[PDB]
RNA sequence: CCACAGAG
């Protein structure tokens, strides 16, 4: 994480001077953000890999991940090793103040510890800025869960009202209620996906 | 008169370098932020001293003081002497090129404040039914500001 | 891609968000050919080719002078000439300029004259403010074009617009394998069967992006219902 | 799946507190550390991880 | 002022006749209860 | 730290009631050189509403073409500036006499802005022309309505303009000044705790 | 022996005097003390229309204090009111001066209705009462108070949150491509919204009263700025792109042949739709519309139209800056742009409407009687005031009880203002207070008001919000906050002019954007040469104690302006000042605090701690510990775990948990079964849950200690063995112990109340 | 045109009147400025951005052909740097780009 | 008949 922080700081200094290279074709801010996100994802993946490799057998989260009953590799990596970058609406933590995230960080800064990366394990406890950023991520997850249901149910009702009349007649032709053919054979071969 | 009636083209400055030419526009007519404030204070103090030396015994020359609206009270030669008369203070200047204004027993800081881009003049008015007269006493050449020091 | 994408497909909407048109190229293993075929479909405004636009009053005449540099044309390899810019200016509807006022001065300058109160100033001011936003080369609905590389190394062109027929009819782009994610354009260009294929492909791609593993026969049934 | 390490820390803190006889503080951004709980549990004869 | 309830109001909406009493309706011989596991019970 | 020379203040002129106009349409400087003050023709001061009107005879030898002005503006040849005298306490106009700085209060400040009486005259003449051709308690006005009504129904006072009064004014100010020197009453610390 | 790391002891002292439910209590106390006097002083005078000699004037008003007796009057105890289904209230005594014939009769202590007291206020019987006298009145000493007992039930006026009044909010619609700036001018007469929108590339101004969208150049000309160069210099300044955007609006005025102030004024007055009341000329109607209608909170009195013109010019400059790039638009969801209306303000507004109706009906009845010649001693007021007095208390009780909020004078309609205080647990009753309800509930905009903005660090709880459809709309106050109170602004204006602010009526319009400008409550007030030194001096005067500590000063460099906020409703947080890398609170101050003397207000008076709101925090640089202090630091956090609310404090080790689990516990700890209050057996509530053997938590929290959850717990410690004992624990299910249940684990009881009234019929 | 009045500080509208000469008339006050002799102009400088190169270094270590250059008023060079690039569809002739050795002025043929 | 408050 120190190597990742140092390389990110070098990229921030290059962006601040202005000679940052825009290889993807977007502007300087977007390519800096993409490079920082890639670097932090890489460091999370590496620390998670070494953490999973360093856990012995009869480790209960490792067993429950090998079984597939509950949890996964990512959850064990988050509890034992670095949690990783918190992502809100596809980007890092938005600047809720005047061109900075929180008043605990200096103005005009894009260092990972200020833009929403947490270097602490869930076992080791979270620093208050990391706690707030993780609270933001959990809040957006909860609100998405709360508000998807209305649109999804409306779409399901519309689909079912549209497709309620179809049936497979005894001549292997899908027909409407008014006896008009939609498909001559269901799917072109007349095979139920169930069987 | 030829330039007075010449059609005026307004000041245009590119958006990128509006802040850089701010000092130039300020100077043409007449931590980091703290250092800039000190630089402006020193330059302003030198400019005010030069301006005061310039208009020594010159007609139609005026500068407007922005003094506190509630001056320190005094003793009538307690009614606190709300309306003032006579000598009250002094513009003292120090060896380090800095200036201060001592009103009575209160020291205060001095500066120039906002700089105007238009003609100004001072006029005395006398109103009476039998006779009335408005007199142009002179031109107002700049303004300065005096603030209490805490 | 997600709930809005399914909602935007199954509810067939004439206008959508992010209407990507993907196009393959006949010469897909050369960066310069990809750039020059991008230059045809990606619209370039007059503001990208003009040093300046100015308004000059003569003694009894008033006109607008535009300085077009051939350097930018040569450096971008746009197939654009000065008279092409002139006739493109004539094809502007809001300016209401008839096609006999634009004249060529030098090999760069283009003059737009306005002829007759105070109406002449208002008209030429409107022309001055609206002129550098005119389209001179490209398609009106194509917002931008990006050259992308596929995993095998071949180059393709992704544009963001609604002009499917114009994109697939331009030379240099293969007109048989060009598709778009928008379904109404596919319908109006290539028939109801191609619309059905586009519906099936788009729904299957959106479903397989999340890895939900929906059997394609249901998707085919839905496509046969909407078409 | 729910990733509540604070529950395990609470269990060990409570065990060490009740064995020591004193209530133990689990204040946010601080509280009684895990190492002291392990030391108290070891001195009381139980396992260090509870 | 409270709007009155008309026939069109009685036939429209999630509480109208079509979506509240005809497409689906409250039924007899039913029960609602909190659930709890039982592995010794057959899946059917 | 220490002082080399003191420039004494001296407050006087508590009844002269000076005023300052602020022209909003002419620059203070043209080039690096100072500008030229306009010649003054006439002025008016409204007593109740504290309005100032200044008439400036503009140039006629160039850039006029009086034909338009006689065609629709009845041959207007002077530009008028109207301003509102607003109170601003804490303002002192100061001069320097023999290294001694003298100050005198400014009662009001006026923002003179261009005014077009003749446009209103043409408008009201047109209104009469298109209104008389075909017809087609009682006190409620407050706020700025009463002030505008006072400014309308008042009686303008014509003033006289004089120049070279600066010498007599300076002599009167220094005569009112030199007789008195005042002694402080309260300490510096007593200034802070009440409207510093 | 003491160190700086134990500075968290400022937190209990802060809670020792202020209180945790001070948001309701201070507001209601301020209402009773001052807003009654203000409401009377607004319309104390009543005159008749038939016989113009009878005048009736209220002189003084008070609640629960008779003028003749120093001792306050007798009130029923709160628990007696709860049992007997009355409303806990005190009579409203008012002094009256009227005419009996020709005699100027001064009469005192006439009752105009019963004002329902809020519990534990300065007028309640539970104020500063020791637990012995609190036990005498059948009231729990560990009760937050702050609720109104009406008709037997107990209701809570939840703290409302609104977009900041009298502020410029700039928003952009990219799909439509319109930028606009809105100002909601709210005052005693009107609450009107003014929009400055961009349509077809031209800046237009629109208002509800005005029929058509006025061009901006027309209204700028009408508002005293005759010249167009001044307009362009005000809106754009010495800039290229802004002038290129704005020149069209200058051309628009020339297209409509408007060049003088009278022309623009009559053009605007021709569009004003609210003509009534024997209207004046079109020019005077336009003058009135510009003076009051377009921006209500800035009213112009004299002929000088400077401040209104500069306000509209700054609004349009914000609009043009939005046109140049859409990144410089202020966020509507920012905490600094939201103000918190408390119970006192709403009760004052409702009492204003009720008293106006009462006075109108009283005047109507007096005119009905005195119109007839047969008058005896001018038909004294005290004979005919009680039947009108009952309407005041009827309206107050109905408005508090039903929750409906209908004020016709202010055209305001609110529903769901008060809620029934949920007595499911002590922590639930506490958490119902310090709850903030957002302004709208219909919108489902994800990543809008529902998302947790980082601006609420330490001002609102970061984990407590109800799960479900209201997730993110209902928030909770943090443990250590303080909502400001409204203050007068004229002394601040004079202090500004003294400190070096040059007034707007004496400075150049063209050079105005060449230096920083000072804003008071969002209205431009003057120009400052050196903004940094002005800000430092203002902060030093605030810290000394020569101005109110809730006045906020902050310098926004992007707008090149400096703002002073004065109005109440801003949410704040106290913090420790650090200077020169050393915290201003040394160990000697902590020892003095722990020894008993030197309370928190003494920390405020010596400049050791100070209150910052969100906008003030934007200009600061706060460290989190002693180890994090650098010479560039500005403030030091007292203690970080204040960012969790009262309910969120129950969770042990919350920073080791995933955030949704913390939110779920915040939601589900308010349903815990446990002891309700010390007098839970003398209460008869509609549904109450009690536990036989509650126990203390083995793992406590400092937040638990401060809110006294320790004394009245809800839950038992269970010896848990985390293992898969059987197949019956799959999918979150638990495996209880039969013997443990038999011995008393989890034993609970439910109490229900059935009420009946023997109505005495009219027969 | 953004000229401002020197009397009342207003916008200058150019009008022809009826004689056919354009003047910087001001409708707020009697003032105009005829444009006889010298002419006036207002230039708005459009931005100049660095766009992506397409033929940057496309003629390094390449063969040189013998073609007559169209510009014969500057150079008499007959050796031209050429490059074959498929630009149109596969059923059309392959276009090529080639330039003079002295005066540049690149040109293409199909 | 509405509006709160929770449970999925
Ligand atoms: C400014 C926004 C323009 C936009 C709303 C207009 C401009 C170009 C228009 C499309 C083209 O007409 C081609 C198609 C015609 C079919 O009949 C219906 C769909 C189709 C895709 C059109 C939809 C829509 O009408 C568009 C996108
Ligand atoms: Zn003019
Ligand atoms: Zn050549």
């Amino acid at each position: 994480v120190e190597i990742a922080y140092h390389k990110c700081d070098e990229l921030i200094t290059l962006f601040n001077k202005g000679e940052l290279e825009t290889q993807p074709g977007c502007n300087e801010e977007q390519t800096l953000e993409a490079k920082i996100g890639g670097l932090l994802s890489k460091v999370r993946e590496e620390v998670g890999d070494v953490c999973i490799n360093e856990l012995d057998n009869w480790n209960a989260p490792l067993i429950m991940a090998t079984c597939g009953s509950k949890g996964s590799t990512l959850n064990v990596s988050q509890m034992v090793a670095v949690v990783g970058q918190q992502i809100i609406s596809g980007n890092r933590v938005p600047d809720g103040f005047q061109d900075r995230s929180l008043p605990h960080f200096p103005k005009n800064s894009k260092t990972p510890q200020s833009k929403g990366f947490v270097r602490n394990s869930f076992f080791s406890g979270l620093s208050p800025p990391e706690f707030l950023f993780h609270a933001i991520s959990g809040r957006e997850g909860l609100v998405d869960t709360a508000v998807k249901t209305a649109e999804t149910g409306y779409m399901s009702r519309r689909l079912m009202k549209s497709l309620e009349d179809l049936s497979c007649q005894y001549d292997n032709t899908v027909r409407t209620s008014a006896n008009g053919i939609v498909q001559f054979t269901y799917g072109g071969d007349g095979l139920d996906p169930l069987e | 008169r030829i330039e007075q009636l010449f059609p005026v083209r307004p000041v245009r400055v590119r958006h990128e370098d509006v802040e850089t030419v701010k000092r130039e526009i300020q100077e043409a007519l007449s931590g980091k932020e703290a250092a800039a404030e000190l630089e402006l204070l020193n330059a302003d103090h030198q400019h005010i001293l030069r301006k005061l030396k310039k208009m020594n015994n010159k007609p139609e020359r005026f500068m407007v003081f922005q003094l506190p609206t509630r001056l320190p009270a005094f003793e009538r030669p307690a009614l606190s002497t709300r309306e003032l008369a006579g000598k009250v203070g002094s513009i003292r200047v120090h060896k380090s090129g800095k200036l201060s204004v001592k009103i009575g027993n209160v020291v205060m800081d001095i500066g120039k404040g906002a700089e105007t881009t238009f003609l100004q003049d001072v006029i005395a008015l006398s109103i009476a039914d039998d006779a009335s007269s408005a007199e142009l006493l002179g031109r107002v050449d700049g303004k300065i500001v005096v603030t209490p020091q805490i | 891609l997600g709930v809005p994408r399914i909602k935007e497909i199954i509810n067939a909407s004439k206008v959508i968000s992010t209407p990507i048109i993907n196009a393959v190229l006949v010469n897909d293993n050369d960066e310069r050919a990809a750039r020059v075929v991008k230059g045809r479909v990606e619209k370039t405004l007059l503001s990208d080719v003009a040093f300046y636009v100015q308004d000059v009053y003569k003694d009894n005449l008033s006109f607008i002078q535009v300085r077009i540099d051939l350097g930018t044309i040569d450096k971008l390899q746009l197939e654009l000439t000065i008279e092409d810019i002139a006739v493109a200016i004539t094809r502007a509807s809001k300016l209401k300029i008839q096609a006999s006022d634009v004249n060529i001065i030098g090999k760069d300058r283009i003059a737009i004259n306005v002829f007759p109160e105070n109406d002449v100033f208002y008209r030429m001011q409107q022309l001055r403010r609206a002129l550098p936003d005119v389209v001179v080369k490209g398609l009106p609905d194509i917002s931008r074009a990006v050259i992308n590389i596929r995993d095998d190394g071949k180059r393709e062109l992704l544009v963001e617009g609604y002009g499917l027929r114009d994109v697939m009819c331009t030379d240099g782009v293969i007109g048989s394998r060009t598709t778009t994610n928008h379904v109404l354009e596919v319908f109006s260009v290539l028939g109801i069967e191609a619309a059905r294929y586009s519906i099936i492909r788009e729904i299957n791609y959106t479903m397989s992006n999340h890895g939900m593993s929906v059997d394609p026969r249901h998707i085919q049934l839905l496509g046969d219902v909407m078409t | 799946s729910r990733m509540t390490v604070g529950k395990m820390i609470e269990l060990i803190s409570g065990k060490a507190g009740v064995l020591n006889g004193t209530l133990e503080y689990g204040t946010c951004f601080g509280g009684s550390k895990l190492e002291d709980m392990s030391k108290i549990l070891v001195d009381q004869g139980f396992n260090y991880s509870g | 002022v409270k709007p009155i309830r008309g026939f069109c109001q009685r036939l429209k909406g999630k509480q109208g006749r079509f979506r509240g009493n005809l497409s689906g309706k409250r039924v007899d011989f039913s029960g609602r209860t909190v659930i709890s596991p039982d592995p010794n019970l057959s899946i059917d | 730290d220490p002082v080399i020379e003191e420039f004494p203040l001296k407050i006087s002129g508590e009844e002269e009631s000076l005023h300052v106009f602020q022209y909003a349409n002419r620059p203070r400087l043209v080039g690096r050189k100072p500008a030229e003050h306009p010649f003054i023709s006439a002025a008016r001061y409204k007593p109740k509403s504290h309005l100032w009107e200044i008439d400036i005879p503009l140039d006629e030898q160039a850039f006029y073409n009086k034909d338009k002005a006689e065609s629709e503006w009845n041959g207007v040849n002077v530009q008028t500036l109207k301003g509102v005298g607003v109170e601003n306490n804490g303002q002192y106009a100061a001069f320097v006499k023999d290294m001694q700085v003298y100050l005198v209060p400014i009662e009001r400040v006026a923002q003179l802005k261009p005014f077009f009486k003749y446009i209103d005259d043409a408008n009201v003449t047109r209104k009469q022309e298109d209104a008389r051709r075909n017809p087609n308690s009682q006190n409620r006005l407050t706020g700025s309505l009463l002030a505008h009504k006072v400014a309308d129904e008042e009686a303008n006072i014509e003033l006289t303009w004089a120049e070279g009064t600066f010498e007599q004014f300076k002599d009167t100010i220094v005569k009112e000044a030199e007789d008195k020197t005042l002694v402080a009453l309260e300490k510096q610390e007593d200034y802070i705790d009440n409207l510093v | 022996i003491n160190t700086a790391q134990d500075k968290w002891h400022l937190l209990p002292a802060f809670l020792k005097v202020k209180g945790l439910v001070k948001q309701h209590l201070d507001s209601f106390n301020y209402f009773v003390d001052t807003d009654l006097k203000k409401i009377i002083k607004a319309n104390q005078l009543i005159l008749s229309d038939v016989d113009p000699e009878f005048y009736l004037k209220y002189v003084d008003i008070r609640v629960g204090k008779k003028s003749s007796s120093s001792t306050k009057d007798y009130l029923t105890p709160p628990h007696e009111c709860r049992l007997r289904d009355m409303t806990y209230s005190a009579p409203i005594y008012v002094d009256i001066e009227y005419t009996r014939g020709r005699n100027i009769i001064m009469h005192k202590d006439v009752e105009i209705g019963r004002m329902p007291i809020m519990l534990r206020s300065n007028k309640c019987i539970l104020y500063d009462a020791d637990e012995s006298k609190m036990a005498k009145l059948n009231e729990c000493p560990l009760d937050p108070g702050g609720y109104f007992i009406v008709n037997g039930t107990e209701k809570v006026i939840l703290v409302q949150e609104q977009l900041s009044k009298n502020r410029i909010i700039v928003e952009a619609d990219e799909k439509k491509g319109i930028v606009q700036a809105s100002v909601t001018s709210s005052t005693h007469e009107r609450k009107s919204k003014t929009y400055v929108i961009t349509k077809n590339g031209k800046i237009y101004l629109k208002h509800n009263s005005i029929a058509e969208e006025i061009p901006i150049a027309i209204v700028l000309k009408a508002c005293g700025i005759l010249s167009d160069l001044e307009i362009m210099q005000l809106v754009c300044g010495n800039d290229s792109s802004y002038q290129d955007i704005f020149a069209v609006n200058l051309e628009e005025s020339s297209k409509l042949d408007i060049y003088t102030q009278q022309q623009a004024l009559e053009y605007i007055g021709a569009k004003v739709k609210t003509m009534r009341r024997q209207k004046l000329t079109i020019l005077q109607e336009g003058i009135e519309a510009i003076a009051t209608t377009v921006i209500a909170h800035l009213t112009v009195e004299a002929l000088d139209f400077r401040e209104k013109a500069l306000y509209i010019a700054m609004m349009t400059r914000r609009v043009v800056m939005a046109m140049y790039n859409p990144k410089m638009i202020d966020d509507r969801d920012y905490v600094g742009n939201k103000r918190l209306e408390l119970a006192g303000q709403l009760i004052s507004l409702l009492f204003e409407d009720l008293f106006k109706k009462f006075n109108n009906d009283f005047k109507l009845s007096i005119d009905k009687v005195l119109k007839k010649p047969n008058r005896a001693m001018e038909y004294d007021a005290l004979l005919s005031i009680n039947v009108h007095s009952n309407n005041i208390t009827s309206g107050l009780n109905r408005a508090i009880s039903t929750g409906n909020w209908s004020l016709k004078r202010f055209k305001m309609e609110r529903a769901g203002v008060t809620h029934v205080l949920s007595r499911l647990s002590y922590i639930s009753a506490l958490g119902m207070m310090t709850r903030i309800s957002s302004q709208f509930e219909k919108s489902r905009k994800v990543s809008g008001p529902r998302a947790l903005q980082p601006s609420q660090f330490g001002m609102l709880c970061t984990a407590d919000t109800p799960e479900g459809e209201a997730c993110g709309l209902v928030k909770n106050l943090a443990l250590m906050t303080h909502i400001t109170t409204d203050d007068e602004e004229e002394p601040i204006k004079k202090l500004c002019y003294v400190l070096g602010v040059e007034d707007i009526t004496l400075i150049d319009s063209a050079s105005l954007h060449l230096n920083y400008g000072v804003y008071l409550n969002g209205t431009l007030i003057g120009s400052i040469r050196f903004p940094t030194k002005f800000v430092t001096q203002f902060r030093h005067l605030r810290r000394t104690g020569k101005v109110s500590e809730f006045i906020s000063i902050y310098s926004n460099s992007h707008q090149m302006a400096v703002h002073i906020a004065t109005d109440g409703g801003r949410i704040c947080r106290p913090l420790i000042i650090v200077s020169d890398g050393q915290s201003r609170v040394k160990d000697i101050h902590l020892r003095k605090l722990l020894d008993g003397e030197l309370d928190f207000d003494d920390f405020l008076k010596l400049g050791l701690v100070e209150y910052l709101d969100v906008n003030e925090e934007n200009d600061s640089y706060i460290a989190l510990y002693e180890k994090d202090i650098v010479p560039s630091m500005t403030h030091l956090e007292i203690e970080p775990f204040t960012i969790l609310g009262a309910v969120a404090g129950l969770i042990p080790y919350p920073h080791h948990n995933q955030s949704p689990r913390n939110t779920y516990q915040c939601a589900m700890g308010k349903q815990a079964i446990g002891a309700i209050a010390y007098n839970q057996f003398k209460r008869i509530d509609t549904l109450l849950y009690l536990m036989t053997y509650p126990q203390q938590p083995m793992v406590k929290t400092k937040t638990i200690e401060l809110i006294d959850y320790d004394k009245l717990p809800a839950g038992q410690n269970a010896t848990v063995a985390v293992m898969s004992y059987s197949g019956y624990d799959i999918e979150d299910a638990l495996v209880l112990n039969k013997s443990s249940i038999d011995r008393g684990f989890g034993r609970c009881e439910t109490r229900r109340k059935t009420t009946t009234v023997l109505k005495r019929y009219a027969n | 045109m953004l000229s401002f009045c020197p009397s009342c500080n207003n916008m200058l509208l150019i009008t022809s009147g009826d004689s056919g000469v354009y003047t910087l008339a001001c409708r707020s006050c009697p003032y105009e400025f005829p444009i006889e002799g010298i002419e006036i102009y207002d230039r708005k400088k459009l931005p100049r951005k660095e766009v992506d190169d397409v033929l940057g270094g496309g003629w390094d270590n390449v063969d040189q052909t013998k073609t007559q250059c169209p510009n014969y008023d500057t150079c008499g060079g007959e050796s031209a740097y050429f490059f074959q690039l498929q630009i149109r569809s596969a059923d059309e002739p392959m276009t090529t780009f080639y330039k003079c050795v002295n005066c540049g002025h690149r040109w293409k043929e199909n």
